[PDB]
C-alpha cells in the first residue's frame, strides 16, 4: 500500500565519485519523485554514478491496496579501487508490522557515511538522507 | 647537391645564413596570446658558425602532456623540458574561458597527445652563458640597451612596465637546441575519468594517432571507440626547405643576462609583493574543530589577503606589481556573492582560483570581503588536504603544500581552511590549491 | 495514530539567526526524537533561536490508536528586525484522508527558504528538511 | 663509382671526412633524457685514416633485451655489450613514471625485441687507450682542458658540478665499433608471465617481428595471438648516404682519460658518500626470530640511513654528492606515510626503491624516519631472500646480495630485513633490492 | 544453543596498545577456543591489552539446548590516552530470528578499524576479524 | 538450509601466484558476498589466479529450507611448476550432524599454508581464512 513508503537521498558531499549497485526491491516498487503511480525500473539507478555535490533520490513504495509494504537493498561501491564495497543498505517498511528497518552494514575506513531522517516506531519509513564522503 | 647534409649547409656562409634566417634562429619566442610565435627582432648576435649533428632516421614519435595551457606548445613540437620551461609564460598570457574543454578535476583528467612523423636532418645547438664554454651566444646590443633603459626608470612600476614591453617585443624564451628537417604532425586532446587505467588509455590514443599520421581525416576512432578530433600540421617541402621540426631545449631570455642584472630582472618580474601581518581569531565558529584566523586590523590600502587560514601566527598580504591594462591578465581577481542558497564568493574572471572557503557571509562591498582576492591560474599549484573533525557537518580540510625536492616548485604553507561540507546548494568548487613562492617578492621596500 | 507522523528539520544555512514562534499543534502531539511516547510541549520550541549552521528538529504524530492525524502550524521570524515574519508553515498528516498538506506561505525578500523530503501522496507526511538563508 | 666500398671512401680524404662528419664519428653520445644522441662537440682529434673491414651480406637480425630503461638504446641498434655499458647513464638520466608499461615483478617479465633488416657495407674501428696499440684515439685538447678545469675547482661539490656539465655536453660513451650502410628496424616490447616458457614466447615474437620487417602496420599479430605494437625506423636511402646502422662496442668517456685522472674522475662521479656507524637493537619485537638493528644515536646532519637490518655490527649511512636541481634525478628520495591501514613508507619519487620494511610506525616529520631515504633505480640490483621463522605471521626475510664473479656488479651485504606478512592492508610492494658497491664513495674526507 | 556462536578476533595491526573494556555477554556464555563446553568469565578479558601484532580471541555462544542465542557488547579503549573510548561493538546471534547483528559505533579519528567475516543472513554470526590501527 | 554456511578467504601473502582448481560444491550452493540468494557458478572461480597480496572469497551455503547442509572440495595448485598440487581442501557443514569438517591435505614442501577460524563443535562451519606463501 502506498502508505508504506521510503525516500533515500544519497548526497555525495566528498570529492570522488560513488557508484550504486545491486539495487533490488524485493517488495513494493520504485517510482518517480512525488508520483507513486509513475513506476520506474531498478535499471534507472543500477551502476549509476553520484558525482561530488550531486544528489540522487530513490523512491520506494508499496503497491496500491497491496497489503505488502516495501523492502529492498543496495550497495554503495567505490568506482575507483575496483568497485570495492563502501556500504550495504537494507530498508524495510512493512505493512504487517509496526517496526520499520533501516540497516547500514559493511566496513570501509576510506569512507565516512552518515544518515538521518528514518522513522522506526510506526507508519512509513520516512525520508532518509545519506551523506557520503571519501577521505 | 644530392647527399648534402647540415654540414654542407653550415660550411657555406650563404646557405648557413639562409638556414639561420628562414628559421628565425636568432630570435626569441613570444609566449603570448596567439601561442609560441617568433619575435621579429634579433635577440643574439649572428654567429660565425653553428654547432650541429647529423641525423636522418625518419620515424613516428608520440608525446603526451598533462598541463592545461600547453596545447599550442605541443603543436610546435616542444619536448617535455621545453614545455615545462615555457608553461609559466603561456599560462600568464593565455586567454581564459569558462567553457574550456580541458578538465583537471580530482575525478576527471585531460591530456594532449601529439604524433610527429619526422624526416630529420640533424640538430643545431647554442651555447648559453650558464655553461662555461667559450662559444657562448652574445646578446644583441639593442636588447641589452633595452634592458638597461628599463632598469633605469625612476619608479618600480615604470621599470616593470618597460620590462613587460621589452619581453613582449623580444620574447620570453630562446630555443637552444632545435631539430631540422621535415615533419607531419597530428595533435589531439582526450579527457577520461581517473578511475580508468591510464596506461591503456594512453596506448589506445597513441595507436589511433600514429595510425592517423602514418596513413596521411579530421576525426578518428580508436580501438576503445574513442572519438578523437585531430589537427594536422604540414612542415614538409633539398636544403632550401629544411625547417625547425622540434625543440628539445629552451632557456628563458632573462636567464641569458649577466647575473647582477639577471637577479634584478627576475625580481622585478614577480607578479606580487608579499607582506606578513598579524592574525586574529574569527568570532563564533566554536563548532569547528579548528580555529579560524583572518588578518588583524584594517588591510593597508592597495593590499589584499587570500583567505581564512588555520595558522595562528601570521597571514600573507599580496599587492599587484603591474597596473591593470586591457589585454593583460591581472594577477588578482575580485570575488562576487553567489546566486542562491550560498554565501560563498565566486571568482569574477574565469579560471582564477581562491584558496579558502569563506567562514561567514561574504560581501564584496564591505571589509574584509572587499579586499579578498583570487589568483591567476599560473600562481597556484594543487595542494594536499588534511582533515580535522569527527563528523561530516563539522569536518574541515587544512591544505598543505605538496613537498617537492626542487625549490622552484615550493608553495607557501598558508594552512588555508576549506570546509568539507558547505551548507546550502549552489556552492562554488572547493579550493584545493596553494600559492607558489616564486610569484611573491618580499622585502622590496615598496 | 502513530502511523501519521512528521519530522520538520529547520536547518540554518546562513549567518543570521532565525526564531521559531507560535508553534501550535491543533491535532496530535509533539514528542522527542525517535520516541513517539515521550510527549513534549510547544514551550520547548516557542521562541527558540536556531543559530547559523544549526539544526532544530520538531517531531509530531497523532495520538496512539486515536484515529486522528497530526495537524499544526508555526512561524519563522527574524529576530534581527523585531521578529518580523519570515514564513508561515502549516502541516497536516490526516488519519482520514490520503492527501497530506505542507504549505509555506508569507513573504519577505530578505530570506530564501528551500524545503525537501515531504510526502503528499499517501501515508505519513515524512521528514521535511527546511533550509533557511538570509540574503 | 659502382662497386665502391668503404675502402674507396676511406682512401679519398674528401669522402673519408664526409663519412666522418655525416656520422658524428668524432663525437660522444649523450645518454640523456631524450635517449642516446651525439654531442655537438668533437671528443677526439680527427684521424688521418680509419680502420675498416668490408661486409655486404644483407640479412635480418633479431635481438632481445630485458633491462628496463634500454628501449631507446635498442632503437639505436646497440648490441648487448654496448647496451650493458650504456645502461647506467641512461637509467640515471631517464624520466621516471609510475605508468610505464615495462613490468619486472616476480610473476611478470617484460622484454624489448628489435629486428633489423640490414644492408651493410662494413665496419669501422677505433683504438682505445686500454688496447695498448700505437694508433690510439687522441682526446681533443678542449675536452682535456675541460676535465682539468673541472678537477681544479676548490670544493668537491664544485668539481662534481663541473664534471656533470662536462659530460652532459661531451657525452658519456664513445662508439669504438660502428657498422656502416643502411637499415630498416622494427622494435616492440612484450610482457608475459614467468610461468610461460620463455623460449616459445621469444620465438613467437621474433617470427612476428621478422615477418613485419620482411615485406616492407603499427600492430602485429603473432601465431600465439599476441598483439605487438611495432615502431619502424628507416635508415636506408651511393656512398654519400651510408650511415651508422649498428654499434658493436662503446667505451665510457671517462675510460679514455689517463689513469691518474681517470681514477679521480670516476671517484668524483659516485652519487653517494658512504660511512659506517654503530647499531642498536630496536626495542621490543621479541616475537620476530631475528634482532632488528638501527643506526645508534643521532644521524649527522646531511646524512641518511637506508633501513632496518639484521646486522648487529654496523650500519651504512649515505650522503648525496650532488645538490638537487630541476631536471636532474636525485640519488635519494624522501618517504611518506601510507594512505590507510598501513604504517609503512612509500617512495615520493616514482620508480625509486628502499631496501627494508619499517619495523614500527614511520613518520617522515620526526626521527629516525626523517632521515630514511629510498634509492634511485640505477643504484640497486635484485637480491635474494633468506627466510627466518616457523610461521607466516612471524617470518622475516633477510636480503643478501646475489653472488657475482665480477666486482662491477657487487652489492653491499647490509642484511636488509623484510617482513614476510605485513599486518593490515594497502601495504607497499615488498622490497627485494641491494645497493651497488660502485655507487658509494668511502674515505673521501668530505 | 551451540548453533548460535560468534568468534571475534581483535588484531592490532598498529604500533600502540589497545584495551578491551565493558565486555558483557547479556545472552549465552563466553567459552574457550574450540571448546564450547568450557565456559570462561568476562574477567579473563576485561582490561586486557592487545599489543601490536597480537591477536585476541573472544568466543561466545548460546547455552546448550537453550533456544536462546548469544548477545553481547564490549568497548575498544585507548590505554595511552587516559582509557579514552575508541569503539563500541555489539553482537547478536539470536536463536528465534534469522538475522544476526554486528554493529560497530563510536567515533575516534585517531583510530582506524576494519572488520570482516561476519554473517548476517542466517545461521551463526560467524568468525569476525577486527583490525585496529591508531593512525 | 541457509543456517549451514562457510566462507573461505584465500589470502596469498607470498610473492608467487596460486591457482584454484577442481572447485565443486557437492552439496549446497556458492553465492555472492553477503547475499545467499545470489547463487554463483563454480566456473567463476575455477582456474582463477590469486595474485600476491590478493584475497579471494568463496561463499558456500545450504539451499534454502533444504534440510541439507553444504559440502565441497577444491585444490590449490602452483601455476608455475606445471600446476603441481599445493593443497587439497575439503569442507562440510552438514545439516544432519552437529560436527563440521574442514580438512587440508597434500604434501608440497615448498609452500606454507595456514588456516584459522573454523568452527567444528556445532552450527555453521564459520569463516575460514587461509594464508598461502611459496617459500
Ligand atoms: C469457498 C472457499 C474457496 C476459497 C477461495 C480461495 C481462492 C483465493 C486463493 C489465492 C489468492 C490469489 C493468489 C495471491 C498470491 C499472493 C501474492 C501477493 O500478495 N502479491 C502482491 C504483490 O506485492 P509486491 O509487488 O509488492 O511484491 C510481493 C513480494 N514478492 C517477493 C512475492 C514479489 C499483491 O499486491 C497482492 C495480491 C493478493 C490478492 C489475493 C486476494 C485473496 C482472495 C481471497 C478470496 C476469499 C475467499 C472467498 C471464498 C468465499
Ligand atoms: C460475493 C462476492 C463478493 C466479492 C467481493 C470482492 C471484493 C474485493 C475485490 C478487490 C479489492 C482490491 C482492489 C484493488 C484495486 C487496485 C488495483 C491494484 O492495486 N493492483 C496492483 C497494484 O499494481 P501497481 O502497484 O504496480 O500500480 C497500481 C496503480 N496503477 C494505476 C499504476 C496500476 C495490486 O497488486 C493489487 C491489489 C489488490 C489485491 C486484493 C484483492 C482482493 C480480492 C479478494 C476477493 C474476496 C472474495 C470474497 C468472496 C466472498
Ligand atoms: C458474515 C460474512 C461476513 C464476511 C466478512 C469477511 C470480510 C473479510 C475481512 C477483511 C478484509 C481486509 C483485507 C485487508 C486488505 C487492506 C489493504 C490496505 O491496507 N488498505 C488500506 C488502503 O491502502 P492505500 O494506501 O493503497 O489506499 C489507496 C491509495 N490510493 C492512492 C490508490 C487512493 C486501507 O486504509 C486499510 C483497510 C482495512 C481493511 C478493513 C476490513 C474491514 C473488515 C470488516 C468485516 C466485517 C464483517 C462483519 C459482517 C457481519
Ligand atoms: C470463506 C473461506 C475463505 C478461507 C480463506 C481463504 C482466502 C485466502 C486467505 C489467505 C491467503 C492470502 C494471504 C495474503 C498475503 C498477502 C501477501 C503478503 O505476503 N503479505 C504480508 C507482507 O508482509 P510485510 O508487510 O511485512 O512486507 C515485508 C515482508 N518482509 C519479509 C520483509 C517481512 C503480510 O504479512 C500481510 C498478511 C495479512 C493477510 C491475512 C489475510 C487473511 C486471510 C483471510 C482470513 C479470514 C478467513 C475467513 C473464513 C471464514
Ligand atoms: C458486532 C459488534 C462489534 C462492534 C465493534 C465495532 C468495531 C469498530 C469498527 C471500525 C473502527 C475503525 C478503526 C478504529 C481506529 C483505528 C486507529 C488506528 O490507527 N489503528 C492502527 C494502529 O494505530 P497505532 O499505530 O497508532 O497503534 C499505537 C502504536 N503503538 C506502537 C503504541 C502500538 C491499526 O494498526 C490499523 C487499523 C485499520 C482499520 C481497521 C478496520 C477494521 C474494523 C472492522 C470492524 C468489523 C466489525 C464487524 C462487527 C460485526
Ligand atoms: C447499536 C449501537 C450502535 C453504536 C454506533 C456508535 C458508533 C460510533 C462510535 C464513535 C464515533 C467515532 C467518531 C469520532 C472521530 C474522532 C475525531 C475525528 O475527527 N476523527 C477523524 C480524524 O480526521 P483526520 O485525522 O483525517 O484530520 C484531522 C485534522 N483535520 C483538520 C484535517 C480534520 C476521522 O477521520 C474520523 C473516523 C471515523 C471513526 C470510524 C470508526 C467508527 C466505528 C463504528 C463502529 C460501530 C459498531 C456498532 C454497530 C452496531
Ligand atoms: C503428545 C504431545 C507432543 C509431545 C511433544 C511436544 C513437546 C515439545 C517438543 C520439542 C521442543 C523443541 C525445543 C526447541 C529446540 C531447542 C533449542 C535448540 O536449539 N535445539 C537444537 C539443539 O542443538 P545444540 O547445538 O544446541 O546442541 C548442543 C550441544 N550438543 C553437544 C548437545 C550437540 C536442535 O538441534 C533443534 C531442535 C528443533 C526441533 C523442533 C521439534 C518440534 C517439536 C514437534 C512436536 C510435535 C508434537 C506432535 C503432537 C501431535
Ligand atoms: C499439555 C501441553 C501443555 C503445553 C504448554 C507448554 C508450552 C511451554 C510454555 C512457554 C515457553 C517458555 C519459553 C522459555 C524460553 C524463553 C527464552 C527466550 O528468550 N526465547 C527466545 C529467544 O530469543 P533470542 O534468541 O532471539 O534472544 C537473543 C537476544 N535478543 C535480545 C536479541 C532477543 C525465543 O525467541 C523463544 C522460544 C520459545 C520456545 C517455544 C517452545 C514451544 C513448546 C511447545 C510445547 C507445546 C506442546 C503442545 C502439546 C499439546
Ligand atoms: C500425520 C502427521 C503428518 C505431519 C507430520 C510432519 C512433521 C514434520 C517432522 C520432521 C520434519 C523434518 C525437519 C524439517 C526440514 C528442515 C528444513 C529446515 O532447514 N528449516 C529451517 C529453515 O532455515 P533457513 O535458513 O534455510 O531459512 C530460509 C532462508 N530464508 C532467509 C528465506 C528464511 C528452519 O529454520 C528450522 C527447522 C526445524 C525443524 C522444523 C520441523 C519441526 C516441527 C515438527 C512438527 C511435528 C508435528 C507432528 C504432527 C503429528
Ligand atoms: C502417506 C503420504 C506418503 C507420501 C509419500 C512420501 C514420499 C515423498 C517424501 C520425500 C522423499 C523425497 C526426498 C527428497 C529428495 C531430494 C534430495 C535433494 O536434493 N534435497 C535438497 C538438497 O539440495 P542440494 O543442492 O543441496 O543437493 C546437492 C546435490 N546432491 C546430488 C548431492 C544431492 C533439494 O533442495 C531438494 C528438496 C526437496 C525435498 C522434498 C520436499 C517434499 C517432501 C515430500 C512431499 C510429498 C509428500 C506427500 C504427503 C501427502
Ligand atoms: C495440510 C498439510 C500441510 C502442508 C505443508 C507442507 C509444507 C509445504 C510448505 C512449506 C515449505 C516449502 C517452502 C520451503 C522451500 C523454500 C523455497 C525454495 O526455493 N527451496 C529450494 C531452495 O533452493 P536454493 O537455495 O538454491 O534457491 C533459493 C533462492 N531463490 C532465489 C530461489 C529464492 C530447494 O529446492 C529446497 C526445498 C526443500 C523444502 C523442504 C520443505 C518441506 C516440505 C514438506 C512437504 C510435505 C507435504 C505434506 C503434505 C501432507
Ligand atoms: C505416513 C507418512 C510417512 C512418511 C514417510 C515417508 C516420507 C518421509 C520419509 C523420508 C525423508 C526424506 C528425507 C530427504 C532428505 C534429502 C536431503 C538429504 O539427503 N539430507 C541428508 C544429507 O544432508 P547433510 O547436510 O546433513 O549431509 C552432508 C553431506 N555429507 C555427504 C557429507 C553427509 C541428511 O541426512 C538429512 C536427513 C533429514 C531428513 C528428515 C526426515 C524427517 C521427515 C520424516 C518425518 C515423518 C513424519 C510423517 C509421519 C506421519
Amino acid at each position: 500500500a502506498y502508505a508504506q513508503w521510503v525516500i533515500i537521498i544519497i548526497h555525495n558531499v566528498g570529492s570522488q565519485d560513488v557508484k550504486i549497485k545491486n539495487l533490488k526491491a524485493s517488495w513494493g516498487k520504485l517510482h518517480a519523485d512525488g508520483d507513486k503511480d509513475a513506476e520506474v525500473s531498478a535499471s534507472n539507478y543500477e551502476g549509476k554514478i553520484v558525482k561530488p555535490d550531486e544528489k540522487l533520490q530513490i523512491n520506494a513504495s508499496g503497491r496500491s491496496d497491496a497489503a505488502a509494504g516495501t523492502t529492498g537493498t543496495f550497495d554503495l561501491v567505490d568506482p575507483a579501487d575496483g568497485d570495492k564495497q563502501v556500504r550495504h543498505f537494507y530498508w524495510d517498511s512493512p505493512w504487517g508490522s509496526k517496526t520499520n528497518t533501516w540497516t547500514v552494514s559493511g566496513s570501509n575506513t576510506k569512507w565516512m557515511i552518515e544518515y538521518s531522517g528514518q522513522n522506526l516506531d510506526s507508519g512509513a519509513l520516512g525520508t532518509i538522507t545519506v551523506d557520503t564522503l571519501k577521505k | 647537391q644530392a647527399g648534402d647534409t647540415l654540414n654542407d649547409v653550415i660550411q657555406d656562409p650563404t646557405r648557413r645564413n639562409k638556414l639561420i634566417n628562414d628559421n628565425n634562429l636568432l630570435k626569441g619566442i613570444i609566449m603570448g596570446r596567439d601561442g609560441p610565435v617568433p619575435s621579429s627582432r634579433e635577440l643574439i648576435v649572428r654567429p660565425d658558425t653553428l654547432r650541429a649533428i647529423i641525423n636522418n632516421r625518419a620515424t613516428i614519435e608520440t608525446t603526451t602532456m598533462e598541463a592545461e595551457f600547453t596545447e599550442t606548445l605541443m603543436e610546435s613540437n616542444y619536448n617535455s623540458a621545453s614545455v615545462k620551461v615555457s608553461a609559466p609564460f603561456i599560462t600568464a598570457n593565455s586567454e581564459y574561458s569558462e567553457s574550456s574543454s580541458f578538465k583537471n578535476t580530482e575525478t576527471e583528467k585531460s591530456m594532449y597527445t601529439s604524433s610527429r612523423y619526422l624526416f630529420p636532418q640533424g640538430r643545431i645547438d647554442f651555447t648559453t652563458p650558464d655553461s662555461g664554454f667559450d662559444d657562448v651566444i652574445k646578446l644583441s646590443p639593442q636588447f641589452t640597451s633595452g634592458v638597461q633603459a628599463a632598469l633605469a626608470k625612476a619608479t618600480g612600476t615604470e621599470k616593470r612596465e618597460a620590462l613587460q614591453n621589452l619581453f613582449q617585443e623580444y620574447g620570453h624564451v630562446f630555443r637552444t637546441k632545435v631539430h631540422i628537417g621535415g615533419v607531419l604532425s597530428a595533435h589531439t586532446m582526450e579527457t577520461f575519468s581517473r578511475s580508468e587505467n591510464e596506461t591503456e588509455v594512453k596506448q589506445d590514443v597513441k595507436a589511433g594517432l600514429e595510425g592517423a599520421v602514418k596513413g596521411w581525416q579530421g576525426t578518428i576512432t580508436t580501438s576503445q571507440n574513442r572519438k578523437l578530433n585531430v589537427k594536422y600540421i604540414v612542415n614538409v617541402v633539398q636544403s632550401e626547405h629544411w625547417r625547425v621540426i622540434e625543440v628539445t631545449e629552451v632557456t628563458a631570455v632573462a636567464d641569458l643576462l649577466p647575473q647582477p642584472i639577471r637577479g634584478q630582472v627576475k625580481d622585478l618580474l614577480k607578479p606580487l609583493l608579499g607582506k606578513w601581518v598579524d592574525v586574529e581569531k574569527v568570532p563564533g565558529l566554536e563548532s569547528l574543530p579548528v580555529s579560524v584566523y583572518r588578518p588583524k586590523g584594517a588591510i593597508p590600502a592597495g593590499w589584499f589577503w587570500l583567505g581564512d587560514t588555520a595558522d595562528a601566527s601570521k597571514a600573507l598580504l599580496v599587492k599587484p606589481t603591474l597596473p591593470a591594462r586591457s589585454g593583460r591578465n591581472p594577477a588578482l581577481t575580485s570575488l562576487h556573492q553567489g546566486s542562491g542558497m550560498t554565501e560563498q564568493p565566486f571568482v569574477d574572471l574565469p579560471q582564477y582560483q581562491y584558496l579558502s572557503t569563506y567562514f561567514g557571509s561574504f560581501a564584496h562591498d564591505t571589509p574584509p570581503g572587499s579586499t579578498l582576492r583570487g589568483l591567476r591560474p599560473d600562481h597556484v599549484l594543487p595542494g594536499r588536504y588534511e582533515m580535522h573533525g569527527d563528523t561530516i557537518s563539522t569536518a574541515v580540510y587544512v591544505t598543505r603544500p605538496v613537498d617537492v625536492p626542487f625549490p622552484e616548485d615550493e608553495c607557501f604553507d598558508l594552512k588555508s581552511l576549506v570546509r568539507v561540507k558547505l551548507p546550502g546548494s549552489g556552492n562554488p568548487p572547493k579550493p584545493r590549491s596553494a600559492l607558489k613562492k616564486s610569484m611573491v617578492l618580499f622585502d622590496s621596500g615598496e
